[PDB]
């Protein structure tokens, strides 16, 4: 609910800044692998609610490669899941893996949205 | 990169800039057509949608338009708003987006809408065999995408380099100043627009005499005609595509249609026949090549073509046709032929 | 089709009970909805029988 | 400029030097409400006479073209030619329209036109849509009223006409108080009332029929359902303003605001208009449009339509009218500033075509009602002086509660009952 | 018979149609029957 | 009626009644598909359901077949009952319903499903264009119904009545006695049939060399030629038939199909290349044409065909070929040509 | 769409008695079921508020 270019514009700013992108980089790095979603192989975009307008749009931009991994790991956890295990070791989603690939899709779709709500209250002098 | 204009006191205003970037000039058929539903898509400063809600206010709208040899960008517009336009309109000549998923939502339902709607009618199908059979290899490359053979986005791309230059490229502006203009006009985006070849050939083009094809239709049936024309006999054609169509002939009443396009180095005379009974058909277009055959006088129909030409010149960048008075005769001698409909109940090449 | 797809009736405990798509991979916590269901008609039936006796 | 003499004839003139055409032509103020349902269908089938095959050929061998158009107010007979011929046209006009009618009446000839005019109306009937249902919009709003005649006539009275319905109908309306002879293109007026004066140029003496009933619109529907159609075409519209009304430009303008719609055109789904809001997602129609149509006793002011959706009609006419209710009570400014350019931009092509046959036409129609033709400069400032209270004000009164005439054709099985739509043209939360 | 010519209504018509007293009339007993079923009501 | 039959200790029988109600000889495009598909149907005494019940339990079943020339009536089933399935074939010959309501329910919804199988494969297409373009009013009659004449209940009825005559009726009975099957014969209903003309001619066709098409598919390419076969030379184009696709020539890679199709009179000869990308078919296409116009040698594959003939002569009535041995050269004069697809990337009958 | 028939609660409502098609022409017989819906919902309404003192 709150959006993502909102969150993000605080993140380009902190990761240029050297004091900050010094100070709690090194310290969120430690809360991505506590999390745990690595081991059972999910990218982090997978993680993501999808029942809204601005999702169902950008998973329709997204490649047929890039969709069809996403519905089997997908699968994958689900199927690990209901057995109370985790995937082996060697399987796991690396730190370099772990990329934003479903990040300019929804950058793309919510600057295109913002402006037809901006253009629907325009006032002319 | 050549301007021209004209001034007058009238309220509303026209720019036009024309592109030579013809279907005969595409490297995959349809390749002209897609561009074309690119044109006035999103680019890279201002979104498509930014582009309603603006030209709106100030009173103009923007059109695109495809045919055999152009790409229009044609806007329509209150006077005073030369130089808001003349910008918007550079830039989709220069830096047009072409996302991927534009080509998806857009411009291939969009395109689609356009070969469905041609299929429907049958003289548009006899006419696209004509020019098929005439020049193979030249203007006779597919109006519309189908899809039989496949267009990508990045042959879009490079079509759109190649035709989107600063030696390719007319600005024309109807009912305002045209010095105001070229302040504009040297200031925009398309003084850096990058100069190349220009895509028009001097050299005419190879015809074919003789062909047929057939094409089997649920509907009317069309016995439709096909005459090469150069370039010295523009005139003719043009007269005798008025007397037919004109109360002056017998044959007006049997033939469905007649017109003669033209290009900058000839052009194609069309003639056509339709009804639902294929044994209608079969009887008109026999009495209409045989009588065409012996002879027909065109003289008492210049002064009614002058006047048909004089309509159509308001429209068009007339191509001077002082020739007029010297058409007297006319007399069929060779023709391409396309049946469609009951081919088994129509005639053959043969027959007529 | 089936007759249990075809009644009226039986199309209504068809959709809902039987052929009704589940997630793979709920586990014990999704139970609880039906225990809830369970113990409404406990307490209904417990209570129509003892409503007989009860002024 | 329009210049206007009263000398002989009313002569109107708008000269254009730029133009390579010119145009003469003679305006009658008798129209197809001029007719009854027993002869129904004359002035078509006059308009057929003056366009015949010998009646054009003789034209065109002179260098001319010949158009004819019939409506409800008047009928129009054009000669265009070139600049130079400009008085040709008129000997034309002067030795066959006006001067002898034995020629063009003859039998064989009337029997021809008649023949073709039958075979045009009958395809017209049965494989035109659109304009047939509102022809029938209009049969039904203004029935048993001269208005509600179709210009094209009936099938079964045109069987009954014979040259002697044409030659009194000609008496009867081809008079000199009822004439304008209109010029348009490269011609100057002075030059043109000058070839008037050097002819007789004398229709007739006057005294038209004047009607007893004046055209009443009445609420009502008809339905010709057709199930062997693949979509259905339905026309909505309540009364309008007259010619010559105060409020003429404000109808145009809340006409311009809704607009028109097709959707498989990728411009116009961006377009401000917020009605596309709640059609676009479900796809409940092809294309619609709106109009403001005025006539010299009364007018209509509503909506055309087509959909393949025959599922969903009643969500599409429940949410154009929802859109209509959005005038009365919360119309903002910017929507009033967007239609004033566009109407603008929409009355400017219209008047400065370039096409002279329009504007000898307008021209015509005009100055047989006004008496004079307006300028489009100062049609611009009345279009610039409309406010939101104007139409506030318009709105309140025309289209606020208020009686509608319908007509469908096709697969119109989804269209609910009268009352059901009828109720729409109110809130009810207001 | 054509289709444009229509059917006689003129012993179910109105003499004189006239909008502000004909909706007036009409609203005046759909407000009879609130009025007295607002009372009922309550 | 001229009935033949053969015997042997074979267990299962067959009996064959053949009609010259070919496609070349209907009256209207698709009139031959519409009566093969009321074969079969309801008759005046029994039903079409009543005739599977019984036919199933006595161990056999019917089959109606459309080709060019023939409407085939084919049983198959067990050695003794002879007799009982001759009346039944007798009684379509002879008394069929002909129903309004079969046309509509049963007909025409499977005609419809012949028409749609042919039209995705390309093959199929392209040999129909060779028929249409070689005999234009010959063999050349479509084969299937699509709609574009329209065909009525009334023109099936009449083409029944004009095609099931007694002299337009052969009736052939492998594996079973001839005498006893004469004794039913001549006691049936088809004893009572009308007599008429024998509607094969033995005039032959007319043809034409030189003919093209093109149709645009998506889909496979496919470049197909045709050529005619009279009589004297059907020796000549069957051992070609099968050079071609044999090991012993060098061109087999490349081609997709190959045969020939025999008549009373004749036949055609026909050539398939298939491919998907379109470069490859235009490759294939022009080698294949060079190398036949120069010459090739059929001797070393006159053995191989006379195996192939005598496996083919099975289940056909075995015109003589005696000529195998006298085949020697093959060298290409004319031809017709039909290039199906991607036609803008595909040869023209000038470029091979 | 329009909510009355979009909603899930809202579009039970508008299926049984807003868009029903009913035939045209029945008459004063067929309004006896409706009379019955009426008189079980007086006999319950009645029949609560009377059970608040009924031993
Ligand atoms: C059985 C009854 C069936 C009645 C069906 C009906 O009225 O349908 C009309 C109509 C059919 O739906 P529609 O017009 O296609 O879509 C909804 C409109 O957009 C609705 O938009 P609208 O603006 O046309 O109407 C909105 C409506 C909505 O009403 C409410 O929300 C209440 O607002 C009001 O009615 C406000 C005045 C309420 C006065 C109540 C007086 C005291 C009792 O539905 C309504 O307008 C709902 C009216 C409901 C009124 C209360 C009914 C009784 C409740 C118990
Ligand atoms: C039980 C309590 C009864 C309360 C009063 C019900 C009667 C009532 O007030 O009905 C009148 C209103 C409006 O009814 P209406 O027919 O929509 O009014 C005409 C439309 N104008 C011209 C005003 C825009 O009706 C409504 O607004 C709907 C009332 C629905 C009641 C159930
Ligand atoms: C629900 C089930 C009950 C209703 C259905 C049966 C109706 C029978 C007659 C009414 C008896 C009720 C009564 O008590 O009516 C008493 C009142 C007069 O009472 P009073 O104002 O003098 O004082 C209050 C009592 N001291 O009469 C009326 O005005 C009856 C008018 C009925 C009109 C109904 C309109 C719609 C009602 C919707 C309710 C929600
Ligand atoms: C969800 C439904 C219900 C709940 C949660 C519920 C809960 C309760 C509770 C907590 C009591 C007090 C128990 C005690 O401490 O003694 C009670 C008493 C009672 N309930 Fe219910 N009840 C429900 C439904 C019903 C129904 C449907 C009936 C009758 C038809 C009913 C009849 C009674 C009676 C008679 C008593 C008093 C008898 C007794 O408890 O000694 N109940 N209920
Ligand atoms: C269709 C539904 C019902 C019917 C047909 C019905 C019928 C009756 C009848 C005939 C009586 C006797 C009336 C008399 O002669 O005095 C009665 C009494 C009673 N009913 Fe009902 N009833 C119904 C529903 C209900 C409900 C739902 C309740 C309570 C919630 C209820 C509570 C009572 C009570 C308390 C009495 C006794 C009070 C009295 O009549 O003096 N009834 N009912
Ligand atoms: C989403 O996944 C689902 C799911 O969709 C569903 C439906 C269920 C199933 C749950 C339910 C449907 C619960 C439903 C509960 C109720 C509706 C309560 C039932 C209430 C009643 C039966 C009403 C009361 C009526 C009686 C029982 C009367 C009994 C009669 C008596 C005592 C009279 C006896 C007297 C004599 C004379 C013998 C799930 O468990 C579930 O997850 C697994
Ligand atoms: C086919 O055409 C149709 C048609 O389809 C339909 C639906 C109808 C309409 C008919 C119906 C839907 C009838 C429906 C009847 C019922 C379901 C009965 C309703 C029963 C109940 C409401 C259950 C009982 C519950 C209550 C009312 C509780 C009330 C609460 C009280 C008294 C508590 C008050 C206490 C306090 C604290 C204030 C027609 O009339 C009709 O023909 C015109
Ligand atoms: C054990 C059964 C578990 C489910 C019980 C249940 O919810 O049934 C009530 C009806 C639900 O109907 P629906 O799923 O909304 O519509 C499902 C639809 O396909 C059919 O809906 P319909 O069956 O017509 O609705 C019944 C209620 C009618 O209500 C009224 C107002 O009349
Ligand atoms: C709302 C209250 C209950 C909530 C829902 C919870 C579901 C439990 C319902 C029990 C039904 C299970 C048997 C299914 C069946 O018929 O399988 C039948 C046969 O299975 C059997 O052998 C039945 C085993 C008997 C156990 C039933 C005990 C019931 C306990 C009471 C539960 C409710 C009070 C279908 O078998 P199938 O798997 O071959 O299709
Ligand atoms: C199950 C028990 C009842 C059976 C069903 C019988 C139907 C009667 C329900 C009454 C509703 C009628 C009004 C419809 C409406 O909202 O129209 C509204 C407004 O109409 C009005 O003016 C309302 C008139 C007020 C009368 C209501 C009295 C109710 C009497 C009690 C009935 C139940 C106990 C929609 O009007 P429209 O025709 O423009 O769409
Ligand atoms: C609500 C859930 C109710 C579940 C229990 C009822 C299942 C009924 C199945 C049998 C059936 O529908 O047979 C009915 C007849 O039922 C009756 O006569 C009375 C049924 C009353 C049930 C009272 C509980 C016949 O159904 P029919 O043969 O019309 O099939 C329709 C779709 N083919
Ligand atoms: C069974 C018939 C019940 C009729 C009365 C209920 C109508 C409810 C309409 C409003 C609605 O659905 O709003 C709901 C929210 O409702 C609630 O929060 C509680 C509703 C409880 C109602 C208890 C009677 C919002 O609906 P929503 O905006 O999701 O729309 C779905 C389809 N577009």
């Amino acid at each position: 609910p709150q959006s993502f270019t909102s969150i993000a514009r605080i993140g380009d700013y902190i990761l240029k800044s050297p004091v900050l992108s010094k100070l709690c980089v090194p310290v969120a790095n430690q809360f991505i692998n506590l999390a745990g979603y690595k081991k059972l192989g999910l990218k982090f975009d997978d993680l993501i609610a999808e029942e809204n307008p601005i999702m169902q749009t950008a998973l329709r931009r997204l490649p047929e490669d890039e969709s069809y991994a996403r519905a089997y790991r997908i699968i994958r956890a689900h199927q690990t899941e209901l057995t109370h295990h985790l995937l082996p070791r060697n399987e796991w989603i690396k730190a370099q893996e772990d990329v934003p690939y479903l990040l300019p899709y929804i950058l793309e779709a919510e600057a295109a949205a913002k402006e037809k709500d901006e253009l629907d209250n325009i006032e002319v002098s | 990169l050549t301007v021209s204009a004209r001034d007058a006191p009238t309220k509303i205003s026209t720019l036009a800039v024309k592109v030579h970037g013809g279907s005969r000039y595409a490297t995959k058929d349809g390749v002209a057509h897609l561009l074309n539903r690119f044109n006035f898509q999103n680019t890279n400063t201002r979104s498509a949608l930014k582009l309603v809600r603006e030209s709106e206010l100030l009173g103009g709208t923007f059109k695109s338009t495809l045919d055999r040899e152009y790409i229009t960008l044609k806007a329509t517009f209150l006077k005073d708003d030369l130089p808001y336009y003349v910008n918007a309109l550079a830039d989709v000549l220069y830096k047009t987006a072409f996302k991927p998923h534009e080509l998806t939502e857009s411009v291939l339902p969009a395109a689609r809408y356009d070969y469905a709607v041609a299929e429907q009618c049958p003289v548009k199908s006899a006419e696209d065999q004509l020019y098929a059979i005439t020049f193979r290899k030249g203007l006779g490359n597919p109006l519309l995408y189908d899809g039989v053979e496949r267009v990508s986005l990045q042959d879009i791309k490079d079509f759109a380099d190649k035709v989107y230059t600063k030696e390719n490229l007319e600005v024309s502006g109807e009912n305002v100043v045209e010095a105001d203009l070229k302040r504009f006009v040297d200031e925009s985006l398309l003084s850096t627009l990058p100069a190349g070849k220009s895509l028009v050939s001097k050299s005419e083009p190879k015809f074919f005499l003789g062909e047929e094809n057939r094409v089997r239709f649920i509907g009317d049936s069309v016995a439709a005609i096909g005459i090469p024309v150069n370039k010295a006999s523009l005139a003719q054609y043009e007269v005798l595509a008025n007397y037919l169509t004109s109360a002056l002939s017998e044959l007006s009443g049997l033939i469905s249609s007649a017109k003669l396009d033209k290009f900058t180095d000839g052009g194609l005379f069309t003639l056509f026949v339709r009804d639902q009974d294929s044994a209608v058909v079969s009887s008109n277009i026999k009495k209409i090549v045989a009588d065409l055959k012996k002879g027909k006088d065109l003289s008492p129909a210049i002064n009614y073509t002058k006047l048909k030409n004089a309509v159509q010149n308001e429209s068009v960048s007339s191509p001077i046709e002082l020739n007029f008075d010297a058409v007297k005769d006319f007399k069929l001698g060779k023709f391409n032929y396309v049946a469609v409909g009951d081919v088994s109940n129509l005639p053959y090449l043969d027959e007529l | 089709m089936a007759f249990r797809k075809s009644n009226v009736y039986l199309s209504l405990v068809n959709s809902y009970i039987i052929d009704s798509p589940q997630p793979s991979s709920i586990n014990y916590w999704w139970n609880m909805g039906s225990l809830l269901g369970l113990c409404l008609v406990i307490q209904i039936v417990t209570g129509i029988f003892m409503a007989m006796h009860y002024s | 400029e329009v210049t206007q003499l009263s000398n002989g004839i009313v002569v109107a003139t708008e000269h254009n030097p730029s133009a390579h055409t010119a145009s003469v032509g003679v305006v009658f103020g008798s129209g197809a409400a001029n007719e009854n349902p027993y002869n129904n269908g004359v002035s078509n089938l006059w308009k057929n006479i003056f366009l015949s095959k010998e009646n054009s050929a003789v034209a065109a061998k002179e260098g001319l073209a010949l158009s004819s158009n019939i409506s409800r107010d008047f009928q129009s007979y054009i000669v265009s030619s070139l600049p130079g011929s400009t008085d040709k046209s008129l000997d034309f006009l002067n030795q066959s329209f006006i001067q002898q009618k034995a020629n063009l009446l003859s039998s064989s000839n009337f029997e021809a036109t008649k023949k073709s005019v039958l075979k045009q109306v009958q395809d017209f009937e049965e494989n035109d849509h659109p304009n047939r249902v509102l022809e029938h919009l209009h049969s039904t709003a203004f029935q048993n009223t001269p208005l509600s005649l179709p210009t094209r006539g009936t099938l079964e009275s045109l069987e009954n006409l014979v040259v002697a319905d044409l030659e009194s109908f000609a008496n009867n309306h081809f008079l000199n108080s009822n004439a304008v002879v209109v010029g348009t293109g490269n011609i100057k007026h002075e030059d043109l009332v000058n070839s008037i004066e050097s002819k007789n140029l004398s229709l007739q003496t006057g005294t038209k029929p004047v009607l007893k009933k004046k055209a009443a619109f009445l609420g009502s529907e008809v339905r010709l359902r057709d199930d062997t159609l693949p979509k259905a075409w339905i026309s909505l519209a309540v009364e309008g303003e007259p010619v010559n009304s105060p409020n003429y430009f404000v109808a145009k303008l809340a006409a311009q605001i809704f607009g028109s719609y097709n959707a498989f055109e990728p411009a116009s789904r961006l377009q401000g208009i917020k009605l596309l809001d709640n059609i676009q997602e479900y796809q409940l129609c092809d294309n619609f449009n709106h109009f403001s149509l005025s006539y010299k006793d009364s007018g209509l002011w509503g909506f055309s339509t087509a959909t393949r959706n025959v599922t969903m009609i009643d969500d599409l006419i429940h949410f154009t009218l929802k859109q209509w209710n959005r005038l009365t009570i919360s119309v903002t400014d910017t929507e009033v500033e967007r239609a004033k350019s566009l109407l603008k931009l929409q009355l400017g092509q219209l008047y400065e075509s370039g096409n002279p046959v329009n504007d000898a036409n307008l021209l015509g129609a005009e100055v047989l009602i006004k008496g004079s033709k307006l300028s489009l400069g100062e049609a611009f400032k009345k279009i610039d002086a409309i406010t939101v209270k104007d139409v506030k004000a318009w709105a309140g009164k025309r289209l606020w509660d208020q009686d509608i005439a319908i007509a469908g054709t096709g697969q119109i099985e989804g269209l609910l009952d009268y009352m059901r739509i009828r109720s729409d043209m109110s809130m009810m939360r207001w | 018979k054509s289709t444009y010519r229509t059917p006689n209504f003129d012993d179910v018509l109105k003499e004189n149609n006239d909008a502000d007293k004909g909706r007036s009339y009409a609203y005046f007993m759909v407000g009879a029957m609130g009025l007295l079923s607002s009372a009922g009501a309550k």
